[PDB]
């Protein structure tokens, strides 16, 4: 098994996965850090993928039908 | 004493291509000691500067002949007695664009020299072993004082 | 300088990419090295590096830690040119024939 895609995080999945966590956690989800006094769970979430502490697995699918696991912790966040 | 240059010039040519700004105009200034050719720019509201006069120009850094190098300039403070109340106009700029001459394709030991007194241009040209200093990255104190004999 | 480019070149990071740009940084780093020459041989230089005018080495300096960095963040430029896999190219290209 060896990786056949790029390891840079994109931005498109980027944004996906910020709004799942950021979905997840107005759900009274256990939370990955110890949040400052603040609301909008929008703007911790970018919190914890800047500390890489985010339980998400990203999954892409070839055209052919092979899929990749990733995890968000192993992608290369670039800004 | 840290002198870096000091020599004494005279004005050849001033703002030879009509006039374009009201404080600030172009000197054209050239040697006797050493062939070399300076072009600056200095207020004319403050320093009158005329045709035909010799002046002499000291590019040195450290005004405190006491401390080795300090941190900020203080403007009305004179702990220690430095070198610009015996002159008549103060610079501070820096170095920038070393390179020499290219008219002389093949060997030629002429080098030249840029500052920029933020906004202010200078040119000087001249001898290798002359240049001692002025490095790339220098922050350079100018001082002129009018010489009229 | 030809030596170290193309020995820290030839590294287990840099075997990622295209070698086209790799010859295309090549060309460069060569050209480079011929503006130094001549003007090395302009004025009158020796390299071993004991000369008492200071100021001609001055001119065109290119030290071996500084262009480590240039050759990194180039190649790391070049990694985050790539398109980004998912845009809609299709979408992209029609609007930019509108305005």
């Amino acid at each position: 098994q060896k990786r056949i895609t790029t390891p840079y995080m994109t931005k498109y999945e980027r944004a996906r996965v910020l709004g799942t966590r950021a979905l997840q956690i107005a759900m009274c989800a256990p939370v990955m850090v110890e949040l400052e006094g603040e609301t909008d769970p929008l703007l911790i979430a970018m919190k914890e993928l800047k500390a890489r502490k985010i339980p998400i697995i990203i999954r892409r699918y070839l055209p052919d039908g092979s899929y990749e696991d990733w995890g968000v912790d192993e992608l290369i966040i670039t800004d | 004493a840290g002198i870096l240059f000091e020599d004494i010039f005279d004005v050849k040519d001033i703002d030879p291509e009509g006039k374009k700004f009201d404080r600030v105009s172009r000197l054209h200034c050239e040697s006797e000691s050493f062939k070399m050719d300076l072009i600056l720019d200095v207020n004319i509201q403050i320093y009158p500067v005329d045709l035909g006069d010799k002046f002499r120009l000291v590019i040195a850094s450290t005004l405190y002949e006491d401390g080795t190098l300090d941190d900020g300039e203080y403007n009305p403070t004179d702990d220690r007695p430095s070198r610009a109340d015996q002159f008549e106009y103060v610079m501070y700029g820096k170095v920038y664009r070393i390179e020499g001459d290219e008219t002389s394709t093949e060997a030629a030991t002429r080098l030249s020299a840029y500052v920029s007194y933020g906004g202010l241009l200078m040119r000087l040209q001249g001898d290798a072993n002359n240049l001692h200093g002025f490095e790339v990255d220098s922050r350079v104190y100018l001082l002129m004082k009018k010489l009229a004999f | 300088l030809i030596l170290t480019t193309e020995s820290i070149m030839k590294k287990s990071e840099f075997l990622c990419c295209q070698d086209s740009f790799l010859q295309e940084i090549k060309k460069f780093i060569k050209g480079v090295s011929e503006k130094i020459k001549k003007t090395r041989d302009k004025y009158g230089i020796n390299d071993n590096g004991t000369t008492e005018p200071r100021v001609l080495y001055q001119l065109d300096r290119i030290t071996p830690t500084q262009v480590e960095k240039f050759l990194e963040t180039c190649r790391d430029k070049y990694m985050r040119a790539q398109m980004e896999p998912g845009s809609a190219v299709g979408a992209l290209c029609a609007q930019s024939i509108g305005e």
